[PDB]
RNA sequence: CCCAUAGUAGGCCUAAAAGCAGCCACCAAUUAAGAAAGCGUUCAAGCUCAACACCCACUACCUAAAAAAUCCCAAACAUAUA
RNA sequence: ACCUCGAUGUUGGAUCAGGACAUCCCGAUGGUGCAGCCGCUAUUAAAGGUUCGUUUGUUCAACGAUUAAAGUCCUACGUGAU
């Protein structure tokens, strides 16, 4: 019933994509790895 | 106007909390690093691709050792969002001339000088 | 206690209360007598009256009421509260 | 406890007020420093809606409940018991806690439809005919919003909308 | 292409939304 | 019995002349013969001027960007003049007269032929800028009431705050921003460039710290 | 520390205990000795193996 | 009844009730204050 | 959850506005009530609230939902251990 | 001007109907500046009708006679391999 306008990824009215838990855990672990890299690159 | 994003000097400053959290020490720092490309060069600017290609990190999950100088420090800070920085420690001494064909990199950056295939 | 005034108090004949001042379980009958002797519930009818009997050696808070149908209702408020006896009297005077 | 007794004898209704006996709390509380009856027994976020013994100690035999000044619960604990007791009378629990009525239980209309985790009233919700597209789908609620801080053992949050 | 300031809220990028969702209070 | 606290006496606040709001005209005294573009950077980001109080103790705090034309000013001044006490309350305008020109072409015209003609004039309003300021010898309930009555009518989000209320809201905001559990702040990731996020972000986000987006303001971003 | 037996107080899985480590090692020694005896006495036939050849 | 999103009491005898999934404002003194939640 | 007497029709164009048409001061009696804090009033009556008397739960996380044309769309599980 | 100039037939009317309410009605409610038949407001329900005619080239538009009505939109501004 609900119709999406032209292209659900580009344009104005688009289909919004949200975040779950796997993406959050991946971002957390990547930020931890990058903080470890920052710490090891501080000397 | 997306260009080259610079990083201030206040971010790369050691703190006692970070020393107690990890396994580092300010006095007598390490001399070699262990870089590991974990993110692709695609969807990244051209200068990042050039830095990755010049640092010798073509294939992914490939170890490589550089120096510990401000030049390589900046080269690693440029692509920190693409690779992984890990120090290199030596449990024993440096591999001599006779201990060349018998060596191993091991995990967690432990260049062992005597690697065997027998259990303890 | 406006429900007793909105309902009515005409068919009642004579009511009275009996309790002791020095007892610690006579506040219910006291506030019952206070609510039953207000302004609206007293001016809604002039053919009735109340009797305030206060004794010392009574040792019982009994309240006996009766209306014009020749019946009789006595309720001793030894353990009952005020709202309970109020709604009981209201139901008894509305049903008959 | 206290009950009312009315007797008829010679057109003289005798309304009495006899006070009966009632049990008390055990003389050995695990946490005497607690301020609530649930917190003094270490039952903080440790009970569910299936506990028919815990819910039967704060309600009335005719289906009613008890206020906070009588029991001793706070503000957030009294609402949890008020929600869990509504999920029991609908799932067939507590058969002896039915409301009194003259003679209305004569025409058995809808049969005993078994149900559990009932959050809202049956004969009141509207049937979902459109259900939305896909992303903004209208799911059916279940459980209770106040029973989310309980202890879990499935390594996943309590999914209340599915 | 839209401007930087509009009235229809304008949903942000996927990476920006992920960053705002992972860095909440 | 209950205690009886002394009422707050009002003896240091004197009402000046003309307690009602002044009249706001449409076009200024001199028309602008040079058509200016619609610069959208005048409402994006936090406000610089007209932030703190000056004379009164009550003002409407804006929580978003937008434009206000002659009709909005007329509605606001009429509501203030019809819902106040001239012997106990007085308000002073905080925003200047509208001067930003807006060019509009004819209805049903092809794309081209240069810009249109200047019709009305608006004024830029950023987030956190006090729209109107009102003082007097009254309390806090009635003024907050008839100020939120007008703030709900405004296009952008706005609330009726005072001095103590603004102090308390800033205190709880800084308390929430200094006591964060997760050690991943938006500022730390935006400034240090983590995970290559600077490709999809904006250079203005370094000063906004993820608290602004176009014209709105999210006070729960921290 | 005492908690009444409700619906969420006790875990759903049964509480599993561990035996004595000395008795467990003794039982393991007895089992491997019996296996060695059965191997040296010849009471097997048709055996299989998982050889990791050529990966 | 009148469809109203923001319900409020228009006088004194108006009492708020929660029935059939909607908040209704019943009143016996002034029947003109009957509101319905949409 | 209960509860409300009086110095008065406090001062004035309109016939009078007697507590809600405008002005500076908005008095004053017993415990305690405003020359008026919210409806019905040409000029009067009808109802509550603040204040005694009386007990004294939270006396309020502030506001943030919507309906077009072939027919709505996969199904399901809040409770055996990341 | 995003498939459509190696071809998407264009206004009505006859016939055929489908779906939707932002409902004219018969089904069911509450109020009224509802005294009773004449009206209005807000809700649920589509199982039907939506006339007989003139002239101007009409989907537009004009006038005579009824009941509860001569309702609206989409279906290639419905339907020319009828
Ligand atoms: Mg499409
Ligand atoms: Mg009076
Ligand atoms: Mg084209
Ligand atoms: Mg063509
Ligand atoms: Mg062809
Ligand atoms: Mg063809
Ligand atoms: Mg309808
Ligand atoms: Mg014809
Ligand atoms: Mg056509
Ligand atoms: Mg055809
Ligand atoms: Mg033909
Ligand atoms: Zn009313």
């Amino acid at each position: 019933r609900g119709r999406i306008p032209g292209r659900q990824w580009i344009g104005k009215h688009r289909r919004p994509r949200f975040v779950s838990l796997r993406a959050k855990q991946n971002m957390i672990r990547r930020l931890e790895i990058e903080a470890e890299n920052h710490y090891w690159l501080s000397m | 106007k997306f260009t080259r994003s610079r990083i201030p000097e206040k971010v790369f400053q050691a703190s006692p909390e970070d020393h107690e959290k990890y396994g580092g020490d300010p006095q007598n720092p390490h001399k070699l690093h262990i870089v590991t490309r974990i993110k692709s060069t695609r969807r990244r600017p051209y200068w990042e691709k050039d830095i990755i290609k010049m640092l010798g990190l073509e294939k992914a999950h490939t170890p490589q050792v550089h120096k510990n100088i401000p030049s390589v420090n900046a080269k690693l800070k440029v692509v920190k969002h693409l690779i992984r920085i890990k120090p290199l420690k030596l449990p024993q001494g440096l591999p001599a001339e006779e201990n060349m064909s018998n060596t191993c990199l091991k995990s967690t950056g432990e260049l062992v000088v005597q690697w065997h295939l027998k259990p303890v | 206690a406006a429900a007793l005034a909105r309902l009515g108090l005409r068919p009642v004949k004579q009511v009275r209360v009996q309790f002791c001042p020095f007892e610690k379980n006579v506040e219910s009958t006291r506030t019952f007598l206070q609510t039953v002797s207000s302004e609206k519930v007293r001016s809604t009818n002039l053919n009735c009256s109340v009797i305030a009997d206060v004794r010392h050696d009574g040792s019982e808070p009994c309240v006996d009421v009766l209306f014009g149908d020749g019946h009789r209702l006595i309720m001793r408020g030894a353990h009952l509260t005020a709202l309970e006896m109020l709604t009981a009297f209201a139901s008894h005077i509305r049903a008959r | 406890f206290r009950e009312v007794v009315e007797t008829q004898e010679g057109k003289t209704t005798i309304i009495e007020g006899r006070i009966t006996a009632t049990p008390k709390e055990s003389p050995n509380p695990p946490n005497p420093s607690g301020q609530c009856p649930i917190c003094r027994w270490n039952l903080k976020h440790k009970y569910n809606y299936d506990d028919v013994l815990l819910l039967s100690q704060f309600i009335r035999p005719h289906g009613g409940m008890l206020p906070r000044k009588i029991t001793g619960l706070c503000q957030e604990e009294h609402r949890k018991i008020e929600e869990c007791v509504k999920m029991a009378h609908r799932a067939g629990l507590l058969p002896n806690h039915r409301p009194r009525l003259p003679e209305g239980v004569v025409p058995k209309s809808k049969p005993q439809l078994n149900r559990y985790l009932t959050r809202w009233a049956p004969g009141s919700v509207k049937p979902i005919y459109k259900k939305g597209p896909r992303w903004n789908r209208v799911r059916m609620p279940v459980g209770s919003p106040l029973l989310r801080d309980n202890v879990c053992y499935s390594r996943t949050p309590w999914k209340l909308y599915h | 292409g839209s401007k930087a300031v509009t009235r229809h809220r304008r949903v942000m990028h996927f990476q920006r939304q992920k960053l705002m969702a992972v860095t909440e209070y | 019995v209950k205690t009886l606290l002394p009422v707050p006496s009002f003896e240091d606040v004197s009402i000046p002349e003309k307690p009602k709001l002044r009249f706001i005209e449409r076009a200024p005294l001199v028309p602008k013969v040079r058509r200016e573009p619609k610069n959208l950077s005048d409402i994006r980001g936090p406000s610089t001027e007209a932030t703190e109080f000056t004379e009164g103790n009550f003002a409407i705090l804006a929580l978003g960007g937008g434009y206000l034309h002659w009709g909005h000013f007329e509605m606001m001044r009429l509501t203030i003049n019809r819902s106040m006490d001239p012997k106990n309350m007085f308000a002073i305008w905080r925003v200047p007269a509208p001067f930003k020109p807006i060019t509009r072409k004819s209805v049903g015209h092809r794309m081209g032929g240069g810009k249109g003609a200047i019709d009305h004039y608006v004024t830029p309003v950023k987030a956190g800028r006090l729209v109107v300021e009102m003082g007097g010898r009254c309390e806090f309930e009635e003024v907050q009431g008839f100020l939120d009555q007008v703030a709900h009518k405004l296009p952008f989000a706005a609330k009726a705050v005072s001095r103590g209320t603004l102090e308390k809201m800033r205190k709880d905001q800084e308390e929430r921003e200094r006591n964060n559990q997760n050690p991943w702040t938006f500022e730390r990731i935006a400034t240090a460039n983590m995970l290559g996020i600077r490709k999809v972000l904006s250079p203005y986000d370094l000063t906004h710290k993820g608290k602004y987006w176009g014209k709105f303001y999210m006070p729960k971003r921290v | 520390g005492y908690v009444p037996k409700t619906s969420l107080s006790s875990p759903p899985w049964p509480e599993v205990v561990l035996p004595d480590p000395v008795e467990e090692t003794r039982h393991h020694a007895e089992v491997v000795k019996k296996v060695n005896e059965m191997i040296v006495t010849g009471q097997y036939g048709r055996l299989f193996a998982v050889v990791h050849f050529a990966s | 009844f009148k469809n109203k999103t923001v319900l409020k009491k228009r006088c004194k005898d108006c009492y708020l009730v929660k029935r059939r999934g909607r908040w209704y404002v019943y009143c016996k003194t002034h029947p003109r204050h009957k509101q319905r939640q949409m």
